[PDB]
């Protein structure tokens, strides 16, 4: 019974990770380039350096590694699998947590309220802020479900084991990456 | 309207993710407690004030010293928390989570919160820290360490009976109005 509800949770909060990821694309990214209303000079075309590669991480969650883990949905003793797959693709969250600091300051400084206030204009809870945030939130995330399917799995923990490994790595990797 | 911005810090299992989903969903989770706390933002009243809280879980990055600082900048408060039947959470709240976060935010007010009051007079808990050489952390233990980081309120809570969980969040608004 545990483990299906890890499974669960695994899968509902991807949903709503590519839902979230989607709204900031689709709504603080499309104002910038949109060409339609007015930015400041401070950030205008620095948009790379506002959102990262945040696109690129959208469209391999969005694409790909959704559709797969909703593939071993009925095989939550074998999950650990698909990130060993996939675990090329995660390096984009190094790229991404890098950035960060510089997408931060960035908007601190130059952007003023033109990012709250297409908050306002769009009525979304989340800032632009705790949108960016999500990404570095997300890739630390897998390996406590991972943590968690171990307690109450008999077979097969070498797959999981596998799986917990690449995810230990990949946001070390980041971690070390850091100035 | 007044927007709050609070993020939850402390070690891992000292019940960060269930104390945001207990006070949010007044009730603590039982059949199966998530992993998985997404931001969050609600409006709140607080002494005729009306306010928008905004709540960030940290769980999973422990263990990262140059991600979790990703989370700190344009923080209104926050809260340090340790497991008062936990001593290593209680020392690491001096050794770890109050010099990283006064570091990178030289301004902003920290409330101590002690977390599982309910255990604190559980026997089995009790016996599990004697066989260590250990006791549970008591209420001066508490306001001592609350001063020597300079927090401006230490409290006490549980997620799982909910006693004193709903004062944390209303102190947390308090020392930023
Ligand atoms: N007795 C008791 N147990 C709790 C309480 N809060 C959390 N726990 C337990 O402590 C463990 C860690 O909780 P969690 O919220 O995952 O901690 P986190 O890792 O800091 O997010 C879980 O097994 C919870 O059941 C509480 O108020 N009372």
């Amino acid at each position: 019974r545990k483990k299906e509800f890890i499974m669960a949770e695994l899968l509902q909060t991807e949903k709503a990770y590519v839902r979230d990821l989607h709204e900031c694309l689709e709504t603080y990214l499309w104002e910038m380039t949109s060409g339609v209303e007015e930015i400041p000079p401070g950030i205008l075309n620095k948009e790379h350096i506002i959102f990262g590669n945040i696109q690129e991480i959208y469209d391999f969650h969005n694409n790909i590694f959704l559709k797969e883990l909703e593939k071993y949905e009925q095989l939550p003793e074998d999950v650990g699998h698909c990130f060993v797959t996939w675990a090329d693709k995660f390096q984009m969250y190094v790229t991404y947590c890098k950035n960060k600091p510089d997408s931060n300051q960035l908007i601190l400084e130059h952007a003023g309220t033109f990012f709250d206030e297409i908050q306002q204009r769009h009525g979304l809870a989340n800032s632009i802020s705790s949108y960016l945030i999500k990404p570095v939130q997300r890739v630390t995330k897998y390996q406590l479900l991972l943590k968690e399917l171990l307690t109450c799995c008999e077979e097969g923990k070498g797959e999981l084991k596998d799986g917990l490994e690449v995810m230990l790595s990949v946001p070390k990797k980041a971690n070390d990456a850091m100035h | 309207m007044q927007a709050i911005k609070c993020v939850v810090v402390g070690d891992g299992a000292v019940g960060k993710t269930c104390l945001l989903i207990s006070y949010t969903t007044n009730a603590f989770p039982g059949e199966y407690i998530p992993t998985v706390f997404d931001n969050y933002s609600a409006n709140v009243m607080v002494d005729g004030k009306p306010v928008n809280l905004g709540l960030w879980d940290t769980a999973g990055q422990e263990d990262y010293d140059r991600l979790r600082p990703l989370s700190y900048p344009q923080t209104d408060v926050f809260l340090i928390c340790f497991s008062l039947v936990s001593p290593a959470s209680f020392e690491n709240v001096r050794a770890k989570w109050y010099p990283e976060v006064r570091h990178h935010c030289p301004n902003t007010p920290i409330i101590l919160v002690g977390t599982k009051l309910d255990l604190r007079d559980d026997k089995d808990t009790i016996e599990k820290l004697k066989e260590k050489k250990l006791t549970p952390i008591t209420y001066p233990q508490g306001l001592a360490m609350a001063k020597e980081i300079g927090a401006v309120k230490y409290l006490e809570c549980s997620a799982l009976t909910q006693r004193g969980l709903k004062t944390v969040f209303d102190e947390a608004i308090r020392a930023v109005l």
